[PDB]
RNA sequence: GAAAUUGGGCGCAAUAGAUAUAGUACCGCAAGGGAAAGAUGAAAAAUACCAAGCAUAAUAUAGCAAGGACUAACCCCUAUACCUUCUGAUGAAUUAACUAGAAAUAACUUUGCAAGGAGAGCCAAAGCUAAGACCCCCGAAACCAGACGA
């Protein structure tokens, strides 16, 4: 028994970290853990994109509607996501259409298609908004975030910025993240 | 040694430079002992430079937790998910905004 | 036994052919050397250690301008087969205090006062 | 004081921003690490290494330096010789002017330690103070000093100024009780009788050229009178002036204090002096 | 550390038991060459440069040097604001609570150190209350030492230990150097 | 030579070292010629009179002689009428 | 033991972090993982010289293998490259080479025409009129 | 025993004994005990110097 | 009893109320304080009224009235850092906790 | 694999003891009791060493000659093959001389 | 190498500290030498992860076993093991634990005071006082004294 205190502790957290390879948790949502004040957090999602929004109508571009109801399931013991998802999707697919057939005026229109097809599919926006903090962003029902909602909420952040500031922001959004994938 | 570490090629996160430049340092996390002589470049980092700092970037998020810590650490999150731990123990106010500038320029 | 070698003053008159072959005056000669050490003074004697600390050439390919005196010479002399000698010519002049900063020693020998950098 | 004024603003002081001033400590080096020990400051392997050098020279076989040479006795005598620190006339006139030691007083040798002017210690056998003729112009004072040796030029400036010098004897017991009185009538023992000097400095103290202690009455003015001829000063005469009495007490030989007698028993506690009253003590301590 | 005396002591390899022979001869076997069993290198041997005995680190600073350093403490605790002065440590009443009520209401500190010029002479109240508490320390003024005023927040004297420390303090500037230590006597100074 | 002794715990002098030279109290050791009463009918007057000398030491020898005795041997001595008393303090260097 | 020494396993962990790799006993035992990973970061430094070295003889095989393809040899088409002011290093012609062979084949028709011009001009000897890609852009 | 800004001393001493040097002395304040450390004897210049000061 | 200090608007006239209260003449602004009666009346006045008291390493320092003056119109504040840092404006992204 | 899994019990320490509190008092008996004691006449401890410092052959001559003679037999005989080594160590060994 | 004379722990904590759990086991005719080791919990009337070594999981041309690398483990290229002793053979299976620089004369650095310093003794022609900072481990044949042994 040597005496002393400091080696004891250091090998008391290597200890813990061979614990957490060997046998790691599940990986917790990022609003379940320390340092998470959300409303400063949406505000840095704002000026991080360099745009400005209204804080309210992306606050709702990020709760979905399984929250609600798995929270009104959680209530018997909030606008949802739908309509910013389906003006941000509906703007996106034809301002892309727009900027592929002008950059590609001899292309088939079923080649354009499957462009916006896979500009707006599951693995592009999703591969884009895993890395924009729209996932630690989004009030879901499950963790990690499933793709379809995800691809939903992102066309909702779409829309919030469609509403925040026009359509030419908004163009010049999707040029910035969907057409350099 | 190289082959002793892994390696990767040169990339960027979401083809960072091409329409804009995004700032991939998304929240830092100071924890500052309130007494205690480890924790005092931090004290006088977050009197002095912490707001001049928070204000020149604002997508970064910064946490102040200010709890009574024995090492005081600075928690880089980015924003594709990684986390850089790194002490700002018995350093000087300077030797931090370096630091956390340098924390702030990376990825 | 290997001692210092003197050098006989033979050695170092010039001839008429000479002056055809280099491109020297012997009447109105050059005032500046450019010395460079040119081969290690390392495996050589001590003494043409000091001379090359001396006329300050401990790096290799760096020139340094010198004075055209007998003294000068002599320690030249002395090291002469580690170092190469130009004559410092100027086909402008010297430069004054407006053309400090803004010189080029050219790999010719000449030291121009004008050194832009843009195709004439 | 801009500096306590810096030390409103600062941390209170405790015991855990406490430093030294920075050179006091070095650091101990200490053989670990590849520079303070592989080898570890002893060279190669050889005596030196081993440890087992021999002793301070040693020359290594040839006769050392320090045996070569022929004894002589400069040191052949050397703890029985006498010792006299001096007391420079610059020196006496400095304690005299700092009223470290009294001139309207007599001037034996605890007024000189008591000014801490002079310290002399009696084991290292010094036997006293010996006048120093240094600073003898610019010496402006009318003393009475009691110095154990004196050279001509030191009695000359000080009987200038209307001073007296006399040469007094002191034993090392003696001596020793002269300089530390007070460790002395701690001690318990009487206050003993000094001793006449030896053959060798019975015919010092009994000149009157040299101002002995021992010498008549009656042969200092001759020598007074020589030294005011020599040196070129007008004699002044002791007898005129009002500190006469002062300048005339001297205490015996076998007197080592002023005022006191041999025999005496100093009680410093309730402040008394015994004093004994049988003959045969009286016999032996006024001998 | 001058008070400091360590009583750790090991065994050398002349102290520690047995180890008298040698354990096998010098040169037929093929193990090392050993001496004793009880050598430094052996499980239950000697140990080399081991703390030996009691070693006491005695060593006096010059007096003038202590009595600058009280000089010192005195000037920091007052221009760091934590000298306080009183006429008297006489309480209106001897519980502990009172005093640290008190103690508390000043903004002193979390401990005190209370010096009254005698230690026949304290008052009643104050010697119940602090010798009931941790932090409250009631000391002599002859007690009063460095240690003690870094260790305590606030220090708190009484005029006449004031009185006291300037008596005490400023003889040792102006005083001659010792023919022999002060405890015997002298013409001025008790 | 003995750095501590058995008894007192203390530096010892070398008694041969006292007995041969002469510390003054600035540092240099003066000795005799060694040889200065040997062979005296072989000598010319010139070499008498250089044996007769009193010969100061070197550098290393004083402070091999420092070392070899102690600090009663380093003290000012206030002698009656010594002989050598006018040779310890140092005049007029300039290092 | 006053003070024995506590935090060894972690000086023990600092070497064998290096070694987890290796074969036999020296990615476990930490007499031999020290002396195969000094001996691993010696190997390091030094080959970075090797590095440096074996990638310019790396281009140096594919220029001359890229310039063979178009006749020239490699010491005429850096020599006449350098003779026409083209200051390219071998790491972009290599790369040019490989990603880039019409650029690289008119690089190569450049530093033939500079080596006719070359042995022309240093044929028919005295004053005559410099070639055309002969002539070089002064700087001053 | 230098009580007060070290700095005017060092100021003042270093113009005082310049004329005697030719050059400025070199000397380092010590300004926490308060001391001036000036290179070469310069003891009775300054001490008749700081007598006619006053101090 | 909180050491937070504001200095009163009605100073000037409150402070040379107690200089005459004490006592005068004009110029009071240079009266020295070398009497230590007058320097106690005078200071224990302005500590009894504004509730704030020279402390024992600024005493000796106030010399004249105008150092009394010039110490009692600084404001000491004197408040937590979590009540300095919350307050001092910070930008949307600074958070602050204290885990005390 | 010597380190041990568990960290140890806490040391729970009380700096505000008695010893602690009182640590230090009477340093100063002296320059400001009148002389009357010295500090080294504070210190408790071995009668050989209250108020000495010395090296270790110098403890040992200093412990043999003030307590020697009521020590016990083996210990003094240790005592005096330490100053014997001790001796022949400090005299005839080392690097400096 | 005198004398006169003077006057509880900034310990260890199971290879440590005692040899000691025991002068026991064992060894020796004897004197004499002399070990090792234990760990639950409040209750037993409650029965993890980490040394080397292996196993899960044998091997694939080539070579101090690595490095540069690489899409890729190897293949390509570079690379005369470490200590010590010589100007340029020794020792080590491996792991863990233990295991080797000890003296403050003089000088220097930093304070205090300063023609004086020092809490007597001692030094002093700027000194004196205080502190810091310098001096290893193992290994013979032997010699002597006293026992135990035919
Ligand atoms: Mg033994
Ligand atoms: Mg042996
Ligand atoms: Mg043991
Ligand atoms: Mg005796
Ligand atoms: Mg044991
Ligand atoms: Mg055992
Ligand atoms: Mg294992
Ligand atoms: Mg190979
Ligand atoms: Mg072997
Ligand atoms: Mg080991
Ligand atoms: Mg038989």
């Amino acid at each position: 028994v040597k005496k002393g205190f400091r080696a004891a502790f250091r090998f008391q957290k290597e200890l813990e970290r061979q614990r957490l390879l060997r046998c790691p948790p599940p990986p917790v949502r990022r609003s379940e853990k320390p340092n998470w004040d959300y409303h400063a957090e949406i505000q840095a999602f704002g000026h991080r994109l360099q745009e400005n929004f209204s804080l309210d109508l992306l606050k709702t571009a990020f709760v979905n509607s399984c929250y609600i109801k798995s929270e009104e399931a959680k209530r018997q013991q909030l606008k949802s996501n739908q309509e910013l998802s389906e003006q941000g999707t509906s703007f996106s697919q034809t301002c892309l259409t727009q900027f592929l057939e002008d950059e590609y005026p001899d292309m088939p229109t079923e080649g354009i298609k499957n462009l916006v097809d896979f500009l707006t599919g599951e693995e592009v926006v999703c591969h884009v908004a895993r890395n924009l903090a729209v996932e630690q962003l989004t009030l879901s029902e499950e963790f990690p975030v499933p793709p379809a909602v995800l691809q939903q909420t992102f066309f909702a952040v779409i829309g919030a910025l469609l509403q925040s500031s026009g359509p030419e922001r908004t163009a010049l959004f999707i040029r910035d993240f969907l057409i350099t994938q | 040694t190289a082959r002793g570490t892994p390696s990767r090629f040169l990339a960027s996160v979401l083809h960072n430079g091409l329409g804009r430049y995004v700032q991939q340092l998304q929240r830092l996390s100071f924890s500052v002992s309130r007494d205690g002589a480890s924790s005092r470049g931090a004290r006088e980092f977050v009197e002095r430079e912490v707001i001049d700092f928070a204000r020149r970037n604002p997508g970064v998020v910064i946490y102040v937790n200010s709890r009574p810590c024995c090492v005081p650490r600075v928690v880089a999150e980015y924003l594709n998910g990684a986390v850089r731990e790194e002490s700002i123990h018995c350093k000087s106010v300077e030797e931090i905004s370096t630091l956390v500038q340098k924390l702030a320029d990376q990825s | 036994k290997f001692t210092r070698s003197r050098i006989p003053e033979k050695v170092f008159q010039a001839s008429p052919e000479d002056h055809e072959k280099y491109g020297g005056d012997p009447q109105n000669p050059h005032k500046l050397h450019i010395v460079t050490r040119i081969k290690s003074t390392r495996r050589r004697p001590y003494w043409e250690k000091d001379i090359i600390k001396m006329l300050g050439l401990e790096k290799a390919h760096t020139p340094q301008v010198h004075k055209n005196i007998p003294s000068v010479n002599a320690k030249l002399k002395v090291v002469k087969h580690l170092i190469r000698i130009k004559p410092l010519k100027l086909p402008q002049g010297l430069p004054a205090e407006e053309n400090m900063s803004n010189t080029c020693l050219k790999s010719t020998g000449e030291l121009v006062v004008q050194w832009h950098l843009k195709p004439v | 004081a801009r500096a306590l004024d810096l030390l409103r603003g600062l941390p209170r002081v405790s015991l855990a921003n406490l430093k030294p001033n920075p050179g006091s400590k070095k650091p101990e080096r200490r053989p670990r690490g590849r520079r303070r020990g592989r080898k570890c400051g002893r060279g190669h392997k050889g005596e030196r290494q081993r440890g087992t050098r021999p002793r301070l020279g040693f020359e290594g076989g040839q006769t050392p330096f320090y045996i070569r040479i022929p004894k002589y006795g400069f040191n052949e005598g050397h703890s029985f010789r006498r010792q006299y620190k001096p007391l420079s006339l610059n020196r006496l006139q400095y304690l005299i002017d700092l009223g470290r030691v009294d001139p309207s007083q007599p001037i034996d040798l605890t007024q000189l330690v008591n000014g801490r002017g002079v310290t002399i210690q009696p084991l290292k056998r010094d036997y006293g103070v010996q006048l120093v003729e240094e600073g003898a112009d610019t010496f402006t004072a009318k003393v009475n000093i009691e110095v154990q040796l004196a050279s001509e030029l030191a009695i000359a400036a000080i009987e200038k100024n209307g001073g007296v010098v006399t040469t007094a004897f002191y034993d090392p017991r003696s001596l020793d009780i002269v300089c530390k009185p007070v460790p002395f009538f701690l001690r318990g023992q009487p206050i003993p009788k000094r001793m006449l000097p030896p053959e060798e400095l019975v015919p010092y103290y009994t000149d009157a050229k040299n101002r002995g202690y021992l010498a008549d009455p009656a042969k200092f003015p001759e020598a007074r009178l020589e030294l005011a001829r020599k040196y070129g000063y007008i004699l002044p005469d002791i007898t005129k002036d009002e500190l006469f009495k002062m300048l005339c007490t001297r205490k015996d030989p076998r007197q080592i204090f002023f005022g006191l007698a041999p025999g005496w028993v100093v009680n410093m506690a309730d402040k008394k002096i015994l004093k004994p009253t049988d003959e045969n003590l009286l016999k032996y301590y006024t001998s | 550390n001058f008070k400091r005396i360590s009583y750790a002591k090991t065994k050398t390899r002349a102290e520690v038991r047995g180890g008298g022979r040698k354990p096998w001869p010098q040169k037929g076997t093929g193990r090392a060459r050993h001496g004793s069993i009880r050598s430094p290198l052996w499980r239950g041997g000697g140990v080399a440069h081991g703390p030996r005995g009691p070693t006491s680190y005695y060593y006096m600073l010059p007096m003038k040097v202590r009595a600058l350093g009280l000089k010192v403490a005195l000037t920091v605790k007052l221009a760091q604001d934590d000298l306080h002065i009183m006429d008297s440590l006489e309480l209106p009443t001897g519980d502990p609570q009172y005093l640290t009520e008190l103690a508390h209401y000043r903004r002193w500190g979390d401990s005190v150190l209370l010096v009254d010029l005698t230690h026949e002479e304290m008052p009643q109240s104050i010697v119940e209350a602090t010798s009931r508490l941790k932090t409250f320390n009631l000391i002599p003024a002859v007690g009063l030492n460095v240690h003690s005023m870094l260790k305590h927040q606030t220090l708190v004297l009484t005029l006449p230990t004031v009185a006291f420390l300037e008596d005490k303090l400023l003889w040792q500037d102006s005083r001659y150097r010792p023919l022999y230590p002060f405890s015997l006597p002298y013409s001025d100074f008790p | 030579l003995t750095y501590f002794s058995a008894r007192k715990g203390k530096r010892k002098t070398v008694k041969a070292v006292i007995d041969r030279f002469l510390r003054l109290h600035c540092g240099l050791w003066v000795r005799r010629k060694a040889g200065y009463k040997k062979k005296l009918w072989k000598k010319t007057p010139a070499r008498k009179k250089r044996l007769r000398e009193f010969v100061f030491c070197n550098k290393t020898q004083s402070k091999l002689l420092d070392k070899m005795t102690t600090s009663f041997w380093k003290r000012r001595n206030w002698y009656v009428d010594d002989p050598y008393q006018k040779y310890h303090d140092r005049t007029n260097l300039k290092v | 033991l006053r003070n024995r020494v506590t935090d060894r396993y972690f000086r023990i962990q600092e070497v064998l972090k290096h070694a987890r790799h290796f074969r036999g006993r020296k990615n476990r035992c930490y007499r031999l993982a020290v002396r195969t990973v000094i001996r691993a970061f010696v190997k390091c430094t030094k080959a970075r010289y090797l590095k440096k070295k074996n990638m310019r003889t790396l281009w140096i095989n594919r220029i001359t293998a890229a310039s063979q393809e178009h006749g020239l040899k490699y010491p005429a088409l850096i020599g006449n490259l350098v003779k026409c002011q083209v200051e390219l290093n071998r790491k972009v012609l290599a790369d040019l080479a490989i990603y880039e062979p019409k650029t690289f084949k008119s690089l190569a028709a450049l530093a033939s025409r500079r080596r006719h011009e070359g042995f022309a001009a240093a044929l028919g000897d005295g004053k005559e009129p410099e070639g055309i890609f002969s002539r070089v852009v002064q700087y001053h | 025993k230098v009580e007060g800004d070290i700095w005017a001393l060092q100021k003042d001493v270093e113009d005082f004994l310049s004329p005697l040097l030719g050059k400025t002395p070199v000397t380092q304040v010590n300004e926490v005990t308060g001391t001036l450390r000036i290179k070469g004897y310069f003891d009775q210049e300054l001490k008749a110097w700081l007598l006619e000061k006053g101090f | 009893r909180s050491r937070a200090y504001t200095p009163p608007e009605d100073l000037q006239s409150r402070l040379e109320s107690y200089v005459k209260e004490v006592f005068l003449p004009s110029n009071w602004q240079d009266i020295s304080l070398e009497d230590s009666r007058l320097k106690f009346n005078l200071l224990a006045h302005l500590a009894d009224d504004l509730g704030h008291v020279v402390p024992n390493s600024r005493l000796h320092q106030m010399c004249r009235v105008r150092d009394v003056l010039d110490f009692y119109n600084v404001p000491i504040q004197d408040r937590s850092k979590f009540d300095e840092l919350s307050a001092s404006n910070l930008p949307p992204n600074l958070k602050i906790t204290w885990s005390y | 694999i010597g380190i041990r899994l568990t960290l140890p019990p806490p040391k729970v320490v009380d700096r505000w003891n008695e010893k602690r509190a009182m640590f230090g008092v009477y340093d100063n008996i002296g320059i400001l009791g009148n002389f009357e004691k010295h500090p080294k006449e504070l210190i408790r401890g071995p009668i050989w060493l209250r108020g000495w410092k010395g090296n270790e052959l110098q403890r040992c001559i200093r412990k043999r000659k003030m307590v020697g003679s009521r020590m016990f037999a083996d210990d003094l005989h240790n005592l005096n093959k330490r100053i014997r080594y001790l001796y022949k160590h400090f005299n005839r060994h080392g690097k400096f001389r």
